[PDB]
């Protein structure tokens, strides 16, 4: 139904910005809001149906000591969505601290942008793992959503930013708020910086603005993703229903991403499908397998041997799902959206729960693990000592985590007929 | 063919036929079992016909 | 007094209510063309005082 | 029939020439009083037909200790009207004293235009619930109308003047004044300078000149509660059938007001229906219920589908009415008047009797309160003690409005077939 964007940190505030700039692109609304002659569609999934006669997007932003918001104010695009929810450190802690103090007004500016709508079917926010002012902050706020709304549906977009390595406390702040992720969300939308940065550093010359060209891609991953809920298409036209099939347990619920175009500068269904299966279209990257496959292509093709395409990608006999249960590559199909134009219009998507992001997260377990055996790169600022004296979080958090591991090589193997 | 195809629709209407009748926009049918929800999980085989009817049309 | 302001209040009320609720009733019979009967009874408080049927 | 206009008050002269103005707009007059050739409706409710071939409006202005109504005098128009009513402290003992010396001669300016009269219909008063200089002399007066008059109908139309909270002495006056509303009128306007100055503030950027628009709100809501009678309509274009059939017992007569366009800068009736309920749209604002609610739509619309409108606010099933009572809504139409430019015609409003302003009763009852129990803020003049020594006509004005709330609540219960 309608569906509330929280945007917070700078890397979540700016991809939110890059989004938002696209669908303004995409639908028929100008940079003022009022709805145009181009627009018909569905435009209740983002945009609050104003008074104006204005479809004015439901884009709530936070921030915590903001820089980079001021840029994005004096723009056309910051007055295209106001509904009054604009609002004005560098550790987990830090920010944790600094969002208690400050989380009645910013709670009340959720609470009014809440009942604002006529209904409500989820909140997605946009985040940045370890990000700095993002984090601590969105850990606490999204406890506080969780706690506050257990009705409601949490949907977490998260990017791990680093330069092909790094700092010494975001082991620390991605430990935590992985705890938080794990507990306080219902899907987790985890990306690499540093695969999307070196796939991106291949496909074209752009090394220096390679952030700009990343946002562009984020934000086509999140338009192609809810393409689906914003033009009028047949199935999971909520969130939850496209949420619910991939998660088998709600701790594997991190999904891994894909992309087909290499660069974007008339094929088959057939070719797209044994493309993406491969690893050179991934562009988040014993031997790790998948438990579930959705896949989502939109494109101007003509769809009826996307039965012969799955006959003929069944019996090439390329992968396997998972022992215990009978899964399947789940696909729907979609229309790429006119109003940009696009050389070669097929573009696939994937959206894949699989073990292999354990081992990134074993990764990340790995260096804290040793930062926390050396402990001379925690830091020692007096936020960490004062937030826990004890630093007993970090072994909630480490004993959580490490059952996720084991949850998730149990259930890469027939060990989920049995427990671990 | 014209006779059918300028006096009254005959391609037009197709389309609904297969929208509704055989769910061929399931849009229209997800959220027709959304807001209907209690009036069909709770007993509605003693309630008049005519007030399903007026139901279905606000909800199309 | 009120002897006779009281008295013919009770018995216009309990009158009333019964005469009234026997119309919105016996209209309930025919059907559509139902809009009438509960729009006068704007479903809930005053569903009724005395149950029909 | 014929209806005479009573304006006392520097608040009420203010809002009575603004109705004024707006009815010389309206009306096919001059600023001179003269008919024009844009006249044909009803123009005796207001306007007494003169001699001069002027349609004379009857308007009486009374005043203590002017000042505004100098800036009224030298205007055209107040040479619009004049019959000969033209006449010329901030407690309401002090004004109710006042009101005492100097009855005699404007009680000869109210008979004079009595008997000036072809026919009587009401007196309606223009008043402002403790205004200073209106406060005491209108209940004193009022109270005089009613001892006079008892063949013939009062209506007054209040505010209370309050900038979001605020006079230590007002409560005192409103609770005083609310005593003689009770038991001296027959229906009562009660309108919020809080709320509408905060749904104006909102709607516009009018800050500052709140004062001059919240007129021109006033001035379209009482023509729009007139319209039916001034313009060839159908039904209740007497006063007192108007009156009638909102008031189930005459001490629950204070009728909530409601106001469709938010702002005025093609529609069915069943949109602004489902608007009109909700309190967005209410300007002045257990759960407290509605006894009886009447509305009044006024645009260009085709009405086939008020019936299938009711159809479906039926069985939306939004509101209940009360359980002693087979109650219901009661509907009117009517068209917006010409020689005005309104950009969307469509204008609703509702007159509706509501138990929620007896929480505002006891909102003033509170304050008044703390105040008895305090006694710094009755504030001691002499004209306050030299009327009443004992001050036990607060205390009547008390259990006389406890009585009220008692009986508001019981009337919302089903303790309205029993005694509350």
């Amino acid at each position: 139904r309608e569906i509330i964007t929280l945007q917070l940190g700078q890397c979540g505030n700016q991809i939110g910005f890059e989004f938002w700039k696209q669908l303004c692109a995409e639908h028929g609304i100008s940079p003022e809001g009022i709805v145009e002659e181009f627009a018909t569609d569905r435009k209740d999934v983002f945009f609050y149906q104003a008074d104006d006669e204005h479809y004015i997007p439901r884009a709530v932003l936070l921030d915590l000591e903001p820089r980079v918001i001021h840029s994005i104010l004096n723009s056309p695009y910051a007055k295209l969505y106001n509904p009054e929810n604009i609002y004005l450190g560098n550790n987990w802690a830090s920010g944790f601290s600094q969002g208690e103090k400050i989380h009645e007004d910013i709670f009340d500016i959720i609470d009014r942008e809440a009942d604002g709508s006529d209904s409500l079917e989820g909140f997605v926010l946009c985040h940045s793992i370890a990000g700095g002012t993002g984090s601590g902050l969105g850990s606490y706020l999204l406890e506080r959503l969780n706690d506050r709304y257990p009705k409601k549906l949490v949907q977490t977009y998260s990017v791990f930013p680093n330069q092909d390595e790094d700092v010494v406390v975001q082991p620390y702040n991605s430990l935590l708020t992985l705890k938080r992720l794990t507990q306080n969300a219902d899907c987790v939308v985890v990306l690499d910086n540093t695969a999307l940065n070196r796939i991106a550093t291949d496909r074209l010359h752009i090394q220096n603005p390679s952030f700009s060209q990343i946002n562009q891609l984020v934000s086509t991953i999140m338009s192609a993703s809810t393409t689906t809920l914003r033009y009028p298409g047949y199935m999971n036209n909520d969130l939850i229903g496209l949420i619910a099939s991939l998660i088998p347990t709600p701790r594997l619920h991190f999904l891994m991403t894909g992309y087909t175009p290499l660069t974007t500068d008339k094929t088959t269904v057939l070719d797209v499908m044994r493309r993406l299966l491969q690893p050179k279209n991934v562009m988040v990257s014993t031997n790790h397998c998948y438990i579930a496959i959705l896949n989502i292509i939109q494109g101007e093709v003509d769809p009826t041997q996307v039965h012969k395409s799955l006959q003929r990608i069944r019996e090439r006999k390329l992968a396997n799902f998972i022992p215990w249960g009978p899964a399947s590559i789940q696909v729907a199909l979609s229309r790429k959206s006119p109003y940009l134009p696009s050389a070669h219009r097929v573009s696939g998507l994937m959206m894949a729960n699989h073990t292999s992001i354990s081992s990134l997260f074993e990764r990340t377990c790995r260096q804290y693990d040793k930062l926390r055996k050396r402990e001379a790169f925690l830091e020692q600022f007096r936020k960490e000592d004062m937030f826990k004296d004890n630093f007993d979080e970090m072994d909630t958090s480490r004993e959580i985590v490490q059952q996720l591991i084991d949850e998730y090589h149990a259930a890469t193997r027939p060990d989920y007929i049995s427990w671990g | 063919l014209d006779v059918l195809n300028k006096k009254y629709s005959l391609l037009d209407h197709m389309q609904a036929m297969r929208r509704y009748l055989l769910l061929g926009q399931g849009d229209f049918i997800r959220h027709l079992m959304d807001l209907l929800k209690p009036e069909l999980v709770r007993p509605a085989t003693t309630l008049y016909q005519h007030n399903l009817t007026g139901i279905l049309e606000t909800a199309v | 007094l009120v002897s006779g302001f009281e008295a013919t209040i009770n018995k216009f009320d309990k009158n009333f209510s019964a005469h009234l609720l026997d119309l919105l009733a016996r209209l309930s019979i025919y059907s559509g063309m139902a809009s009438v009967i509960s729009r006068l009874d704007f479903n809930g408080f005053y569903t009724e005082r005395l149950e029909r049927l």
